[PDB]
C-alpha cells in the first residue's frame, strides 16, 4: 500500500511526498507488476532529485526488473547524463547485462548519447561486451552510422 | 495515463541468418498473442 | 400492382431449423390451405 | 528518420559483410512529386 504510493510518487515526479513516505518508512525497493522499483521510474521519467533522495534512503541501485534491466539501463537509454552519474557514484554495475545481454553502454550507443557513453567508459564499461547477437557498442555505431561515437569507441 | 508495454525487437540479420521469414514471425506473434480473423463459417444457418 | 383478392405470404425460419425443416413446414401449410377451397384458391409457393 | 531507413539491411554476404540500403541509394526527405515549383516575386515560395 505505502510502497505502492512510493512507486506512483517516484514516477509522478513529486519530490515532497516521496520524502514524506520515508518518514513513514515506505519500502524503498517496492516493485510493481513489471518489477520496477521507485529508482527504475525516477531514472526513466528523468527525476534526478528523487533518484538522490532514494539512494540516500538505501535504494538498491543494482535492482533489476523481470527482464534483467537496471535503473542505469534506463538512465543511459533516455539520455539522463546527471542521473547516470549519480547511479555510478552510488555503485551501479556499469557492465550490468539484462536477459538479452544488452548493457547500459549498448543503449547509450544505440540512441547516440555521446556524453553518457564517455561517463560509462570513464567508470569501467567493457567496450568488447556483446549482446545475445554478438554485437558490441562499436558494431552499433557503424550500423547506426555515428562517426563521433565510433572514433570514441575506436 | 501511460502504462508499461512489452517492447519486443525482431533482429532482421539473425532471422535472415537462420532462414526464418519476418511475415511468419509477425503472423505467429500477432495471431497467437493478438488473434487473427481467418474466414467465416456457418453456425445454425448464420454466417459467423 | 399484382391482382385484387391476391395475397403475398412469407413463411420465416425464426429458430435456425434449416432449409429442409422449413420446406416440410411450407408443405404442411400448403396441404392445410388445400382443405379450404371455399376460402383459399391457388395457394402455391413463388419459389423453386 | 533518414538514418533508420539508411541502416535497412538488404542482404548479408558469405564473408559476414552487411549490404545496407544507404550502400546502394541516397536517403533524404523529398517531395512526393517535383512537378509544381512556385515563386513569390522571384524568391523561393509555396502556397494554397
Amino acid at each position: 500500500d505505502l510502497g505502492k504510493k512510493l512507486l506512483e510518487a517516484a514516477r509522478a515526479g513529486r519530490d515532497d511526498e516521496v520524502r514524506i513516505l520515508m518518514a513513514n518508512g515506505a519500502d524503498v525497493n517496492a516493485a510493481d507488476v513489471v518489477g520496477w522499483t521507485p529508482l527504475h521510474l525516477a531514472a526513466y521519467w528523468g527525476h534526478l532529485e528523487i533518484v538522490e533522495v532514494l539512494l540516500k534512503n538505501g535504494a538498491d541501485v543494482n535492482a533489476y526488473d523481470t527482464l534483467g534491466s537496471t535503473p542505469l539501463h534506463l538512465a543511459a537509454h533516455f539520455g539522463h547524463l546527471e542521473i547516470v552519474e549519480v547511479l555510478l557514484k552510488n555503485g551501479a554495475d556499469v557492465n550490468a547485462k539484462d536477459d538479452n545481454g544488452i548493457t547500459p553502454l549498448h543503449l547509450a550507443a544505440n540512441r547516440g548519447h555521446l556524453e553518457i557513453v564517455e561517463v560509462l567508459l570513464k567508470y569501467g564499461a567493457d567496450v568488447n561486451a556483446q549482446d545475445k547477437f554478438g554485437k558490441t557498442a562499436f558494431d552499433i555505431s557503424i550500423n547506426n552510422g555515428n562517426e563521433d561515437l565510433a572514433e570514441i569507441l575506436q | 495515463e501511460d502504462t508499461p508495454q512489452f517492447k519486443i525487437d525482431i533482429d532482421q540479420e539473425k532471422a535472415q541468418a537462420l532462414g526464418v521469414s519476418i511475415n511468419d514471425i509477425n503472423t505467429t506473434l500477432g495471431a497467437a498473442w493478438g488473434g487473427s480473423y481467418v474466414n467465416d463459417f456457418i453456425d445454425r444457418g448464420r454466417v459467423k | 400492382l399484382g391482382t385484387a383478392t391476391g395475397f403475398d405470404f412469407e413463411l420465416i425460419d425464426q429458430a435456425g431449423l434449416g432449409h429442409e425443416k422449413l420446406t416440410q413446414a411450407r408443405n404442411q401449410l400448403l396441404a392445410e390451405a388445400a382443405k379450404h377451397p371455399d376460402m383459399l384458391t391457388s395457394v402455391r409457393p413463388n419459389g423453386l | 528518420s533518414t538514418e533508420e531507413f539508411g541502416k535497412i539491411l538488404l542482404k548479408v554476404n558469405q564473408d559476414g559483410s552487411r549490404v545496407l540500403l544507404r550502400d546502394v541509394a541516397k536517403i533524404e526527405l523529398g517531395g512526393e512529386n517535383y512537378d509544381i515549383i512556385a515563386e513569390f516575386n522571384g524568391q523561393p515560395a509555396s502556397g494554397l
